[PDB]
């Protein structure tokens, strides 16, 4: 159901949000 | 506890077939034990793959290569340049005692398959892709695909186990962690090509795209529809805490590198860190922002029994204002 | 940046050749930078082995690039001009920047080609023949200076490395400082070090020069601690005993639990500089080594060309060793 | 000069019964 390529990886999302 | 790969020294068909239908007795044979099976199931895996047999040399990771194969069956017993005469007789005897279950004593649903002369070379190749194929549908995760690898030509019907000889195999794969090792290399050399899809790899590869990243999905689909959105509701504080575990989880995927797809099939205790009990928060956030927006998203399960339906709600509510 | 591996659409003969004088040229060029030789040394080595062709993938974080497929080079010699095909995102400014660098020899190569003979380039590379003693006789030289004096003599006398394809000193040693440097092509050469030594290409003469090579690459400084294992505890001596081994005997219990936990990570530390390579030091553990040295003094006759002056060698549980394989 | 693998060098484990 997902591609072998994880640009999902989005950890500029989660240090974004945990100011 | 000495795992014996039998390699065989000569490329005549009719000693690999031969070599074949007396590993698959052995692991479905009563009075084996998993080690002997362990050994028999990496032959018969080996023997298209002169990759594998490239691992099974003193490596991996144990595994001794009884090889040694002159070596023909004087008729079910080998003849050994390695080994002694009470493990020939032992190992002729294991490979007649099939379990009652098996109609005609075969382990192949039509009695007059063993009895096949293996001549030429097409014969072995398409009889040790199709049983082959049949373990590789049972290794992960069977109803339908073996109705639809039969249409695609992948398992020759004349080759069809009985489903207890495929539920044997399933339970000596699920409990050999030494073959699935094993199974791995094969799969990664499956992709990144082999030969303009041999035919053999190339089934491998499709196979694969099965086993890769199993138990990853709800870890996934957080990541896609919860942290791919940014939207404002995930700064609740009720997310703070499993934004920093959804944080060192993905420091893990990426930390494993190459066995990152393989958890699932490799045994690693690191499989169930991703699994959506960990963050039923974000989980069910990313399930209510995923109905709203992805129409393959339902019908779902959403029968976990750690899932919020509130935050399931917001979801959907964070989700559907696109307005 | 970008590591650059170009791989050929063809079987072509004088393709292959090309595109392999195209990357030594890279690799010895004054302008280039260390990702551009890295790459167009892993192209080189690329070409003989299917193996190392499979292992370059760009999927899973890529510091690599397959640059996808070049059809051919431009067709005049001095127009090293790359011709790739659709979906190969190269730009005409780079094919030039290639070009470019693959005139830019050093003035140390005599008659601007890197090999002795001026007239080796200029050759008509029609047969597979012609190619394949070429490109395994400068692959050839690149892995000895892989290691860690001239067995280029050796192998030119016994099964080939052609004469003709020897490569002037300057640019060996340019090889061989980027060998060193490339973290990233040394891990590519231990895979083609486990091929040749797990073998379905006992008759490939290629697989058979590199694993010959690789015996000697395969457990490098690791002498002192097989030595060791083997003279001193290969048999049950008695004087084993003595409390002064106490503490080593388990050092030396450890050191083999790590060799066996590493893998085949073990094989290669050397090349790898793996740090674990210095655990397996006679340093750590000077009193066995000495003693081992004394069994191997009496009992082989090899080992008069080895003890050589070690600051830590005991000279006292020297001669316990030499005493207690006396007499058997 | 160098070793092959079949490292039975590693019957000294078994050596180290003095342990």
């Amino acid at each position: 159901s997902f591609s072998p390529d994880e640009i999902n990886k989005l950890i500029e999302t989660g240090l974004n949000t945990v100011e | 506890p000495v795992i014996r790969v039998f390699i065989l020294t000569s490329n005549n068909p009719e000693l690999r077939s031969r070599l074949l239908l007396f590993c698959l007795r052995i692991v479905l044979s009563n009075g084996a034990r998993d080690s002997h099976r362990f050994g028999a199931l990496l032959t018969m895996f080996s023997l298209p793959s002169a990759t594998m047999l490239n691992h099974v040399k003193l490596a991996d990771q144990r595994v001794e290569i009884d090889g040694f194969e002159e070596g023909s069956f004087r008729l079910i017993p080998n003849a050994r340049s390695g080994m002694s005469r009470g493990e020939i007789n032992a190992y002729a005897a294991l490979a007649e005692d099939l379990p009652d279950t098996l109609n005609h004593a075969t382990p192949f649903v039509d009695s007059e398959v063993e009895g096949t002369a293996w001549d030429e070379i097409e014969t072995f190749l398409d009889m040790c892709y199709s049983v082959l194929m049949q373990a590789w549908i049972v290794t992960c995760k069977i109803e339908k695909r073996l109705q639809k690898y039969r249409q695609q030509g992948r398992i020759n019907p004349r080759y069809l186990l009985q489903p207890e000889a495929r539920r044997i195999i399933q339970n000596v794969i699920r409990k050999g962690m030494v073959v699935r090792h094993f199974l791995t290399f094969e799969l990664q050399l499956a992709r990144a090509q082999s030969l303009v899809s041999n035919r053999y790899y190339a089934m491998v590869g499709d196979v694969g795209k099965y086993i890769e990243n199993c138990g990853m999905g709800g870890f996934f689909l957080t990541l896609k529809y919860a942290l791919g959105t940014r939207w404002p509701t995930l700064a609740l504080a009720a997310f703070s805490g499993e934004l920093t575990k959804l944080k060192s989880l993905m420091a893990l995927y990426q930390t494993l590198g190459e066995q990152a797809r393989y958890l699932a099939l490799l045994e690693s205790p690191h499989l169930m860190d991703f699994a959506a009990a960990n963050y039923p928060l974000l989980y069910s956030y990313a399930m209510g922002i995923g109905y709203v927006l992805d129409v393959n998203m339902r019908n779902y399960a959403f029968s976990r029994s750690y899932m919020n339906k509130t935050y399931f709600q917001l979801g959907m509510e964070t989700a559907r204002k696109q307005m």
